[PDB]
RNA sequence: AAGUUUGAAAAGCACUUUGGAAAGAGAGUGAAAUAGAACCUGAAGUCGUGACAAAGACAAUGGAAGUACCUCCAUUUCAAG
RNA sequence: GAUGUGGCCUGGAGGUUAGGACGAAGCUUAUGGCGUGAGCCUAAGAUGGACCGGCCUCUAGUGCAGAUCUUGGUUGGCGUAGCAAAGAUCUAACGGAGAUAUACUCAACAUGCAACGUUGGAUACUGGAGCGGGGAAGGAUUUCGUGCCAACGGCACUCGUA
RNA sequence: UUAAUGAGAUUCCCUCUGUCCCGAGUUACUAUCUAGCGAAACGACAGUCAAGGGAACGGACUUGAAGGGCUAAGCGGGGA
RNA sequence: CACUGACAGGGAACGUGAGCUGGGUUUAGACCGUCGUGAGACAGGUUGGUUUUACCCUACUUAGCUGGAAAUUGCGAGAAAAAGAUUAUCCGUGCAAAGCGGAGCGGUGGGUAGUACUUGGUACGCUCAUCACC
């Protein structure tokens, strides 16, 4: 007999198994399409989360009640410390599908690069690359060298770039990790030939975010979303709760199946894992790239609000800390919790709507606290509101008998 | 698979030559598909070792819309509770053949079990064949003398491109770089076997007259 | 009277122990461990399980017990911690390497050879169920037995 | 419910050594201790241990016909045969 | 379903013919041989310790895989389900075999854990319709002291209505 | 027919609310992991599917599809 | 009755009770009508009336360990690979024609001065210093 009544089932099935991702970090499983038209570039850009805010803006958009309107909008913000590149990679195509031809290592490489080799480097030999190292500069490593770039010139299709993060540079305190990430960026545009000639120039050198990215464009993030270990059907699918009488419990799947398939079919819902999943995530607008605070202090003044200030809230990031380095602003939300570590990649949809081509332009970034209700924009403000203290005065009073 | 290097020290201390099964090679364009398996399996269970190529360029019999929706009905078949146990359906012109060949082996038992891991198949000519000797056909299963010409037919790889094999353009290109390569090579070689025939064709002045008595009776002058 | 004789009869250590109030199916997995091993490093093992650094390595009679990641050493994925068998044990090895410095014999020299543990007779308690229902309470003890043996350098 | 049926005879294990003890390892009695006290014989079923044979998922078992390896088994032949 | 069989097997009787401490019955088996078969016979026991085999007649409480069969003993599930009402213990010293229990190397942690009785101190509970103090019915030594810790007190004991 | 009475059977109104829209957060005891102790029920043999025929609703048969081994926590489709 | 673009029809042991609920139906108590001398009956009405067990196999959901191509063995040799006294110099070239080519200058530490990079840590010019290859 039919279902007296008819809804729509729980869930997506195109995103099956609910399981455990198999690394932490976000890696793109593909690239946008190479167009040889183009100059070579990147694709690609690590990041690290730290917190959200909002903003203030005007709206330029014909036909829309908040034309010429300010609105509010939140924002997460991520730490952009440059990366290093170290190697070179080329793929050829066969009836099987992409084969690696060879890796063309630096002359040197990064302590922190070297650590990723290990569990326990401190207490070892630390001999990673010495081989290679000393054999690459003699007269047959070189000839070798000549040989896999040769290869690559006949033979191969894609070119990629090992890069990886600099997490001294980082300086964060609750980031306990001390090895570089590490991963291929593919390079677009041009031919083989142009393309090799830039992987070679940026061979041992460090790579900003903003050489990668522009302010008012898109990009794609590819994260791991925020675990919750074992979880009941209730929440893990959304499926309805029973009446309160029910004998044995009451979040739970009813009927879980018919008498015939007289099997349980894998489009029913059951407890499980939830979270700690991988996600692409399409379209996230730039909102700001920010610079280094060392270089310039006054990161979140806008040229209609002249108060000197920087990105970090007064009492900092809760859980993370200060911002030191090079970030970027970007709208709305991304998946994973603070400290993970996100790739930014450029957009494979089309980037022809209106929104998508908008001009954005900051009048208010927000300051103040995120422990309770902040109400203070700068510490400057808050030592106006309340005039010299009890403490103060001590500190005076005791500060002057010298 | 990689051999290991107990297999590697052990050649090496009986210190023999390279060593190379006897393997036969079938170019298996405007071959007829369903004949040509029926061939091929029985060779394998009398205990033959093959390798064919080219089965992008297969044929069926009837038009290319009849052969996909043929191949569409079998893609639906699926395993309602499970789809990761039911039937796996390969797209590719090499492992259409591969299956094709399984269906008529007893592939439950080693013995069949054997004889299928005895068959190797490739689209296109790869470069670890290419050069390995003379190439042979299948003669009662040619599509010039199995098919009326009037009819038409499909070929495999054509079907197969539009069920969602995603190789075709790699394949293509591969083929007419081998086939340039290829060219290259036997005109390069004209000379050569142009010496040789005329060495052959003047010695019949220098050897001795009763011996090509002999090849004259026997027809090889 | 053992059920394996040694090679050099005069180079080796027996010891023994009947009704040993001890799960047999603890005790089995507890002594069973040991086998192979140099006596030294047959009581180390005790003492660290005894401390909980390293742990006993259930094999046979592990159906829906825990897992442990102190288990992987041994290869397996289960394994428990059971002190009751374990301080029996010790004094076993205890007995035989008395009887092998009575012999004359070096301990810090003598390897496992033999080891034997066997289901005992068993006791009888009994345990009350609802409606008036009674269920038995069994005990289930064991009798070890091994011998050591002097290795040759 | 339950044969007290150890042995011809208690000769029912002195003494040394480890252990809190129960016991263990030696030593001794006896024709025999694998006759050590509820002790003649000591089956089946079930379990431990040592050695060995292999072995995918084909439930296991089973029939027929061979082969590889083993065999504390039987029988027949060794020189004019 | 009927019938035949110098057809097979078990306990006892009348005859006859043999065996056994130089090892009877019983038991064990990759011990072969014989028989279409029921079965019979030999070998080995690094098994046993006192009775017993063949043949012709006679006699019967005379042959088991199953009866939700009877009685005894085993067994997978399984070191699993669980041992969650009555709020709760902590600390030092003393006692005890119940420890501070180690091969090289090693100052100590990372190689003897867990648990107990008594006294002092701390912290809580019962809350006079009381885990207070006396009696009837019912029970009959459970009462007292000194020992002991095999079994029993569904964990434990140096303690006990044992 | 009846005032008073009712852990009797029925309908409406006011108050009220997690009964519901539509679920979220928190506690104590479990479950979960460990030390000690330690059962039962049940148990022909077993245990991946589709179609066919069949005592006309197969785990075992016929023809096809799958299927490396061993495990922890759950669950209630099948084991008529 | 009201909303809507629309309020289509069916199957899955008349899908789905070790998933619930228990209003109806279908025990024992009791009242009414009709029937029966009567005990009692009614495919008539009415009120009140215990909903048991998963720790096994499979299926499904997540979560660990680990062998393996003769799918555990044979020594049973098949590369989407390179081309040559039978695979036994190096680049270039089309499985060419030609053209090259074969103390030094590498890994490490010591001084010495400028630069580049996100600016504490790496490179780079000289200069000895031990190991090096050829
Ligand atoms: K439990
Ligand atoms: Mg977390
Ligand atoms: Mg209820
Ligand atoms: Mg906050
Ligand atoms: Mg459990
Ligand atoms: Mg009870
Ligand atoms: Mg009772
Ligand atoms: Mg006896
Ligand atoms: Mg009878
Ligand atoms: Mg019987
Ligand atoms: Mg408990
Ligand atoms: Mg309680
Ligand atoms: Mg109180
Ligand atoms: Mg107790
Ligand atoms: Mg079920
Ligand atoms: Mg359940
Ligand atoms: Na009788
Ligand atoms: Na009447």
């Amino acid at each position: 007999s039919h279902c007296k009544f008819e809804h729509p089932r729980h869930g997506h099935l195109g995103f099956l198994p609910r399981k455990r991702s198999r690394q932490i970090r976000g890696r793109a499983r593909a690239f946008p399409k190479d167009d040889a038209t183009q100059k070579p570039h990147l694709t690609s850009f690590m990041v690290f989360k730290a917190g959200m805010t909002h903003i203030v803006r005007d709206v330029d958009r014909p036909g829309s009640k908040v034309n010429k309107k300010e609105v509010v909008e939140p924002v997460t913000i991520l730490e952009a410390p440059p990366m290093v590149i170290v190697g070179i990679v080329g793929y050829r195509q066969t009836p099987v599908g992409l084969k690696t031809i060879g890796t063309v290592w630096a002359h040197h490489t990064s302590v922190e690069f070297r650590r990723r080799y290990y569990k326990n480097w401190k207490q070892s030999a630390q001999l990673a690359f010495s081989r290679q190292k000393q054999f690459a500069n003699t007269k047959e490593g070189k000839v070798a060298e000549a040989r896999t770039l040769n290869a690559f010139a006949k033979k191969a299709s894609v070119i990629r770039v090992i890069a990886h993060t600099q997490l001294r540079k980082l300086r964060n305190h609750r980031v306990g990790v001390k090895k570089a990430h590490v991963q291929e960026i593919q390079v677009n545009g041009g031919s083989v030939a142009a393309k090799i000639a830039l992987a070679k120039s940026l061979l041992e050198k460090e790579v900003r975010v903003d050489s990668v990215f522009q302010q008012s464009e898109a990009c794609d993030v590819c994260s791991v979303t925020k675990g919750h270990g074992t979880e009941g059907v209730v929440k893990r699918w959304g499926v309805a709760c029973l009446p309160r009488k029910t004998h044995r419990g009451l979040r739970k799947v009813a009927c879980i199946g018919a008498w015939h398939p007289a099997r349980v079919m894998y489009t029913v819902a059951r407890a499980g894992q939830h979270g700690y999943h991988h996600r692409t995530q399409l379209n996230k607008k730039i909102y700001q790239i920010g610079r280094s605070v060392a270089v310039e202090p006054n990161q979140a003044t806008t040229t209609y609000d002249l108060t000197a200030k920087t990105i970090t809230p007064m009492g900092g990031f809760v859980g993370y800390g200060t911002v030191r380095n090079d970030y970027v602003m970007l709208k709305g939300s991304v998946s994973g919790p603070r400290r993970r570590v996100m790739t930014l990649r450029r957009p494979m949809a089309p980037q022809t709507s209106r929104q998508l081509k908008e001009k954005i332009v900051l009048k208010f970034i927000d300051t103040s606290s995120k422990i309770g209700h902040g109400r203070f924009q700068t510490k400057k403000e808050k030592n106006q509101w309340f005039g010299p203290l009890k403490k103060d005065r001590i500190r005076r009073e005791e500060r002057l008998r010298k | 698979a990689f051999p290991s290097r107990k297999d590697a020290f052990r050649a090496q201390r009986k210190g023999a030559k390279k060593h190379r099964p006897e393997i036969i090679v079938i170019d298996l364009k405007d071959h007829v598909l369903g004949r040509a398996a029926a061939v091929v399996a029985k060779q394998l269970l009398l205990g033959k070792k093959i390798t064919v190529v080219r089965c992008e360029q297969l044929n069926i019999a009837g038009t290319e819309i009849r052969n996909k929706i043929k191949y569409l009905q079998y893609l639906r078949k699926r395993k309602l509770t499970n789809p990761t146990k039911g039937p796996f359906h390969h797209r590719a012109p090499s492992d259409v053949f591969v299956r094709t060949v399984r269906s008529m082996l007893p592939r439950y038992t080693k013995r069949g079990m054997k004889a299928l891991n005895s068959l190797v198949a490739y689209e296109g000519i790869p470069p670890n064949v290419v050069r390995t000797g003379g190439r042979v056909v299948i003669p009662r299963a040619q599509r010039h003398v199995c098919y009326r010409s009037e009819r038409p037919y499909t070929v495999l790889g054509n079907m197969c491109k539009h069920v969602g094999w995603k190789y075709s353009d790699v394949v293509a290109n591969l083929e007419k770089a081998r086939v340039e390569k290829a060219s290259r090579h036997h005109e390069k070689q004209a000379k050569l076997r142009d010496a040789w025939k005329s060495a052959r064709k003047e010695a019949l002045a220098k050897m001795p007259k009763h011996n090509v008595e002999v090849l004259k009776k026997f027809g090889y002058a | 009277h053992y059920s394996r004789k040694p090679q050099v009869s005069s180079k080796s250590a027996k010891a023994k122990v009947s009704d040993l109030r001890c799960h047999y199916k603890n005790t089995f997995e507890t002594a069973n461990v040991i086998n192979g091993m140099p006596l030294r490093k047959a009581q180390q093992l005790y003492r660290q399980v005894l401390a909980k650094t390293r742990c006993i390595p259930f094999k046979r009679y592990n159906g829906k017990i825990g897992r442990t990641a102190q288990a992987k050493e041994w290869g397996q994925t289960k394994g428990r911690w059971p002190r009751k068998s374990v301080v029996a044990m010790m004094s076993l090895l205890k007995n035989a390497e008395a009887n092998a410095i009575e012999k004359g014999l070096d301990p810090n020299q003598m390897v496992i050879k033999h080891v034997q543990v066997d289901q005992a007779a068993r006791m009888r308690r009994r345990t009350y169920r609802a409606h008036g229902r009674i269920t038995p309470y069994m005990c289930s003890p064991c009798h070890v037995q091994l011998f050591m043996s002097e290795k040759k350098e």
